[PDB]
RNA sequence: CGCCGCC
RNA sequence: UCUGGUUUCUCUUCAGAUCGCAUAAAUCUUUCGCCUUUUACUAAAGAUUUCCGUGGAGAGGAACAACUCU
């Protein structure tokens, strides 16, 4: 949070290192997803010219997506059995529900896979299916994120069909993994992909007389206001809301002075919403400042991060994605 | 609720009743009623999660002890009716103590601790006995310095001199409510109620930190030092010194010893996949426990 | 203590401290320019010498004159003293030596000799015997009642410094640029160098206006007219040898 | 558009404003009003042209100097607000372009 | 202050200072009153 | 010689009383975030202003000085600004969002909020300004122990059955004006202590450390 | 967001 | 049954404390700002004092000290 920083930044410059320090400006790590599933299946090379793997990628629903980021399906279990939880849990289908391996970040984060949604039978021969190569590469693959090197999590990457190397110690055996990769996320950013912006759950207690100061202070930073909570005992009571890590900066300074130090609020990480706008927009104008409460400042907010550490911008899906031959 | 995902012994000790009464200035009946409350609302907070659905928590389990660190008050009803005892009561608590909550009171036919109201406003046993006399104690002390103070010094036999009782009021209430409650009696048999007290709590401990490792790790893992086992102790911390460039880390031992100058296995995050890549292996003999 | 002194022909003596770069305490009183300063090594008083006839003691702490050391006819060039009776000498510019009671006040002992005026007075630091410095005859005394031990050769420019080293070395500094090592134990002249001007400087400037060994006594460092301090050290041989 | 130059002339225009106002030992606030000033001498009075009651303008500090931002918060220039709006001397001194164009057609017509 | 800027030295320049705000300025949404 | 003073609390509560119309009604220092001295000295070291606070000059961290190359690798008009860092922050935490702080000192942070209902009526413990969401005269939904009224006398000695308390009431005339006096400003929650001199103390003096009353004019808040 | 006041 | 002292006045060193729940003026050393030169000045930093006051300590009385803490 901003009390944590500070407290990480004076004993930085004070205490374990007395040189003089520049700080920047704060700003999220924020995150990836998908909103609807592809509209177009994707296509591989490989330096022997041997694979082909066409696939695509789809959302899932959020309840699971935070099961299994907080470890209520474990790799560890029965196949059948995390498949039985999956099956009865999200009325899945049964031949495509024991077929998974590894999921996707740190093997936790939701960017799972199913091989089998078309149908059981292609290849299966020496590694003819998804058993270390994609898995590992999908790992090295997910955590460097596609579209502004932020990471995708609840979207999921389904492969349609593949190929194995006719003796993959001589041919492509480990010449599949970027492939693999570079496959998955063209998937990804040709199904109208959007950004995540994390939210804080925020909670005040404040006085009865200064507390729709608190509604135009969050109603300012785009702050859904959900449950204003008379409390007994102290005739301060709370409120209970929700506002963008971004419009977080001075949110308490900013909330205590309007109230004249009579509010106070505390602030903590919820789970990820989507940002208003798309990252793949063009023709788009961005004045570099006056910040948008726009629709469209999340294509703002994914080039100035392109801008930043970054890459070069224009993601149309010609180049590194596909091939326009 | 990352305690009982971790499930460790969720006890609880709610403070400030001074800020209740002395701020707030609650009568006594809507004092218990707000500390029902809380308790009934921290009870149906903690079975959110219900692997541990007897587990629940009352002042009448030992498992909650009320408090003010302000004037340095222990509360909870099993070391209090030891204040009922040693003055003039002869009680044998711990059958008294565990009565005394949600239950009324009366006072002829001498006991009979009711469901019901014997006369139509009958306050409770915890607001007859001990929440109200509390209050007496505080009331006439913030209120009443120079007059009826000697008296209930008197009747409570508190004998308390001259210097002593020229203090400032937040003082002279912090010192009179010390010599009255004495020691924290009620924080300690808070934790003979819970806290596993470790050896015998340390199987779902060791289960959760430790990766598996039944017949080489786990076995041992759960005996105590007895100096035959590993050394095998934890360190999350890492505190600094007071000229910075040193640090000290700081963990708890589990099966072992370390006496003065021991080669260290020092294990890492991602050192040991079976096997160190790498240890830097320490030579200690200093090693000190911590107090603030 | 953690601070240095300082005086000069501004009227000034400054006390310039040294945790702080900073002067602190500014004495005050001398009705003309100002020569030299010492320290007396054991206690801190500080004495200091004009251009009018006076020395005077400074008590440090207090920045008040103890004495005005009043004996002198003309200019007081220079100053040293000691922890052993006699405490001060003021060599001056009316050709004598004297020699001072540091609590009385009044001089033990005058010293005249030196047709032209004296400059530069030293002490040893082991045993007794200083020397002084003039024109004509650098000579060399003996500390109680003062005794003329010896004088030295012809070093005939007008002198300014006198620099002893604890193995009897001696360097006399002068105004010409000479500068002449010498012995303490015989009087023997061992080296008469003369020094170069740097690039800027004309032929007739060099002249030497401080000389100070290191506490190593291995660098001998002199201050000239040049604008520059030239720093000497030892030579490791052995065919230069005495005549 | 020079703004460290429209600081200047404040800064220049009051202190001849406060050179001439120790020369009568005054310094006062309403001892020397600026109607002495800026009153021209055909009436009598010393004339002067202002160019300090100009309202000198700001910016953002930090992104001053990155990029020519635009404007907000003008900064109060000469200390004089009781509405009197003393004249600029820019406002009766005809711009160099309109100077020019305005050359361009005379010397068209007058051929 | 209310956000950023003023004049360090308001002793230095002939000024008393109080920038004012540019009511001139055009955009969408500002206020904060009504 | 007139060095020492102890009173009794009906003897300070009616100075209370009287001593209003220039005594501050603030029970807590919570009034006070960046209005404290330590905002105070941070805003000086700092060379900002808090709104309605003091404004001094400058000290030794003058001018600072980047070359092109790295502040324009740093900065540029690249950074997601999304609401502007206003002063108050700085003066808030001067770590992160400020850049070379020294000399500088760090606020307080966040007394726990004094509530404190006031009095106007007798019988002390009124219970107003306060609601109260358990369902009064019937619940339960947690397992009680002993819920069997059944023992009967033989434990509670006649004698001292007694609670700790009936001799006197928990109210009276002066416990009402006794609490209200335990939160009161600072010469008034004493009961004792030592003389001062009448230079010494000042008496329009948490006046200006306050805000200013809005619809004032200029030379009052200046 | 409001310098200034002279022997 | 015996033990048995608060005020008020003068001295006697120690002060490490918001010695003071507030807050003066000076000197020095630098940077400011007005400035023609010098004192009157400006308003920041550093280090020093003076001054208006206080805290604990030895002694001498006198003040009901014989009321009585003990
Ligand atoms: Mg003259």
């Amino acid at each position: 949070g901003e009390l944590y920083l500070d407290c990480v930044m004076h004993d930085l410059r004070k205490m374990y290192s007395e040189i003089d320090i520049k700080v920047a400006d704060p700003v999220v790590t924020f995150c990836e997803t998908v909103v609807e599933t592809s509209s177009l299946k994707c296509f591989a090379e490989t330096p022997n010219k041997k694979n082909k793997i066409t696939m695509i990628a789809e959302p899932l629903e959020k309840g699971l997506a935070e099961d299994i980021e907080n470890e209520v399906v474990q790799i560890t279990w029965n196949r059948k059995k995390l498949g039985e939880f999956f099956q009865t849990k999200y009325d899945w289908d049964l031949l495509a529900a024991r077929s998974i391996w590894a999921f996707g970040p740190d093997a936790t984060g939701p960017n799972i896979l199913v091989d089998d949604t078309l149908p059981s039978e292609v290849d299966k021969a020496l590694l003819g299916s998804v058993k270390d190569s994609i898995v590992q590469g999908f790992q090295w693959g997910t955590r460097e994120g596609p579209l502004c090197d932020e990471l995708i999590r609840n979207v999921k990457f389904k492969i349609l069909d593949a190929v194995v190397a006719q003796e993959p110690l001589h041919r492509g055996g480990g010449q599949i993994i970027p492939t693999a990769r570079r496959v998955v996320y063209s998937a990804f950013l040709m199904a109208t992909p959007r950004l995540m912006e994390p939210y804080y759950f925020v909670e005040v207690q404040a006085p009865a007389d200064c507390v729709s100061a608190v509604y135009t202070v969050l109603a300012r930073r785009r702050g859904h206001v959900t449950q204003d909570a008379p409390i007994p005992g102290s005739p301060l009571y709370t409120i209970k809301a929700f506002i963008p890590a971004i419009d977080s900066f001075g949110f308490e300074t900013d909330l205590r002075t309007h109230t004249q130090g009579q509010a106070f609020s505390l602030s903590v990480f919820h789970h990820w919403q989507i940002v208003p706008g798309d990252p793949l927009d063009k023709s788009i104008v961005i004045r570099p400042l006056e910040p948008q409460p726009a629709p469209h400042l999340a294509r703002e907010f994914m080039i100035k991060t392109r801008r930043r550490k970054g890459l070069s911008e224009d993601v149309s899906i010609s180049k590194f994605f596909d091939d326009p031959m | 609720k990352h305690a009982v995902q971790e499930r460790l012994a969720v006890t609880v000790c709610i403070n400030k009743i001074d800020r209740l009464i002395l701020e707030l200035k609650l009568p006594p009946t809507d004092a218990y009623y707000k500390l029902r409350h809380i308790v009934d609302e921290v009870n149906g907070l903690i079975s959110m999660y219900s692997t541990d659905e007897n587990l629940i928590l009352s002042p009448l389990l030992g498992n909650v002890c009320f408090s003010s660190s302000q004037y340095s008050i222990c509360f909870t009803l099993g070391s209090f009716a030891k204040i009922y005892a040693d003055t003039f009561g002869d009680i044998n608590y711990q059958e008294f103590a565990k009565r005394l909550w949600g239950d009324i009171y009366f006072n002829p036919k001498t006991r009979k601790f009711t469901k019901k109201a014997p006369t139509s406003s009958s306050q409770r046993s915890f607001v007859e006995f001990i929440l109200e006399p509390l209050y007496k104690i505080l009331a006439q002390v913030v209120g009443d310095v120079d007059t009826s103070l000697p008296r209930t010094l008197d009747e409570l036999g508190i004998h308390l001199t001259k210097e002593e009782l020229k203090l400032n009021i937040r003082p002279l209430l912090r010192l009179v409510c010390k010599k009255f409650f004495g020691e924290f009696t009620g924080f300690v048999d808070m934790c003979v109620q819970h806290i596993p007290s470790p050896k015998v709590g340390a199987k779902p401990k060791i289960e959760h930190t430790y990766t598996g490792g039944v017949d080489s790790d786990l076995g041992e893992a759960m005996s105590d030092c007895d100096p035959d086992g590993p050394l095998m102790c934890h360190t999350t911390k890492m505190y600094s010194t007071d000229d910075g460039v040193q640090f000290h880390a700081f963990g708890r031992v589990l099966s072992g010893t370390i006496h003065a100058g021991q080669p260290v296995k020092v294990l890492g995050e991602n050192y040991t996949l079976e096997d160190e890549e790498d240890s830097q292996i320490c030579t200690v003999g200093r090693l000190w426990i911590s107090v603030a | 203590s953690p601070y240095l002194f300082s005086c000069g022909e501004d009227k000034q003596v400054k006390c310039w401290d040294l945790e702080y770069n900073k002067v602190i305490r500014h004495y005050h009183g001398h009705l003309s320019a100002v020569y030299g300063l010492d320290l007396h090594p054991t206690i801190d008083v500080l004495v200091t010498c004009s251009r009018d006839s006076t020395a005077r003691i400074w008590d440090v702490r207090t920045k008040a004159s103890v004495h005005t050391l009043s004996g002198h006819t003309n200019a007081v060039a220079t100053v040293r003293c000691q922890a052993a009776e006699p405490q001060i000498i003021t060599g001056s510019h009316d050709t004598t030596i004297r020699l001072w009671d540091l609590v009385a006040g009044k001089t033990r002992v005058t010293l005249t000799n030196h047709k032209k005026s004296v400059r530069a007075v030293v002490l040893h630091p082991r045993h007794y015997t200083f020397a002084s410095g003039s024109p004509d005859n650098i000579k060399q005394w003996k500390f109680p009642d003062g005794s003329f031990i010896q004088n030295l050769s012809g070093h005939n420019a007008i002198i300014n410094t006198l620099t002893v080293n604890s193995d009897g070395v001696l360097v006399s500094g002068a105004d010409n640029g000479t500068m002449h090592l010498w012995d303490w134990r015989t009087g023997y002249n061992f080296q008469r160098v003369h020094a170069a001007v740097q690039p800027g400087s004309l032929d007739s400037e060099s002249g030497i206006f401080a000389c100070a060994f290191d506490q190593s006594e291995s660098r001998l460092l002199t201050a000239e007219a040049d604008k520059t301090i030239k720093v000497y050290r030892e030579d490791d041989t052995a065919t230069e040898e005495t005549h | 558009n020079t703004q460290e130059l429209l600081d200047l002339l404040v800064k220049c225009e009051n202190k001849i404003q406060t050179r001439i106002k120790i020369g009568l030992n005054s310094k006062m606030p309403s001892r020397f009003p600026p109607v002495v000033f800026y009153t021209p001498k055909e009436l009598g009075g010393l004339g002067m042209l202002s160019m300090g009651h100009v309202l000198i303008p700001q910016s953002d500090l930090r992104w001053s100097k990155q990029t020519d931002v635009g404007i907000t918060h003008f900064r109060s220039g000469m200390s004089h607000e009781e509405d009197q709006l003393i004249p600029n001397l820019y406002r009766y001194i005809q711009p160099w372009e309109s100077e020019f164009i305005d050359s361009q057609r005379v010397w068209a017509e007058y051929a | 202050m209310y956000n950023g800027i003023g004049l360090p030295t308001p002793r230095g320049s002939g000024t008393n200072g109080y920038v004012q705000r540019n009511l001139s300025l055009v955009r969408g949404r500002r206020g904060e009153r009504p | 010689t007139y060095q020492r003073w102890q009173f009794t609390l009906p003897m300070m509560s009616t100075l209370y009383r009287l001593a209003n119309q220039l005594l501050t009604d603030l029970v807590d220092d919570n009034y006070f975030y960046l209005f404290d001295l330590k905002a105070f000295f941070t805003s000086k070291a700092l060379n900002m202003a808090i709104p309605g606070g003091p404004k001094f000059e400058p000290l030794v961290r003058d001018i600072n000085l980047q070359d092109e190359d790295w502040n324009e690798f740093n900065d540029i008009n690249k950074i997601i600004i999304r609401q502007p860092i206003r002063t108050e922050y700085k003066i808030a935490f001067p770590y992160l969002y400020n850049n070379l702080p020294h000399h500088v000192h760090l606020t307080w942070y966040h007394t726990p909020n004094v509530v404190f209902i006031k009095t106007e009526d007798p019988d002390l413990p009124a219970f107003y300004f306060d609601p109260l969401i358990n369902p009064i005269s019937h619940r339960h939904s947690v397992k009680s122990q002993e819920p069997l009224p059944d023992d009967d006398e033989e434990f509670e000695l006649p004698e001292f059955v007694e609670p700790f308390l009936k001799d006197t009431p928990l109210y009276t005339d002066n416990t009402a004006n006794g609490i209200a006096l335990l939160w009161a400003p600072r010469p008034f929650n004493l009961r004792s202590g030592r003389t001062r001199r009448a230079l010494d103390i000042p008496l329009v003096k948490n006046w200006y450390r306050e805000h200013c009353p809005a619809g004032q004019p200029v030379k009052v808040r200046v």
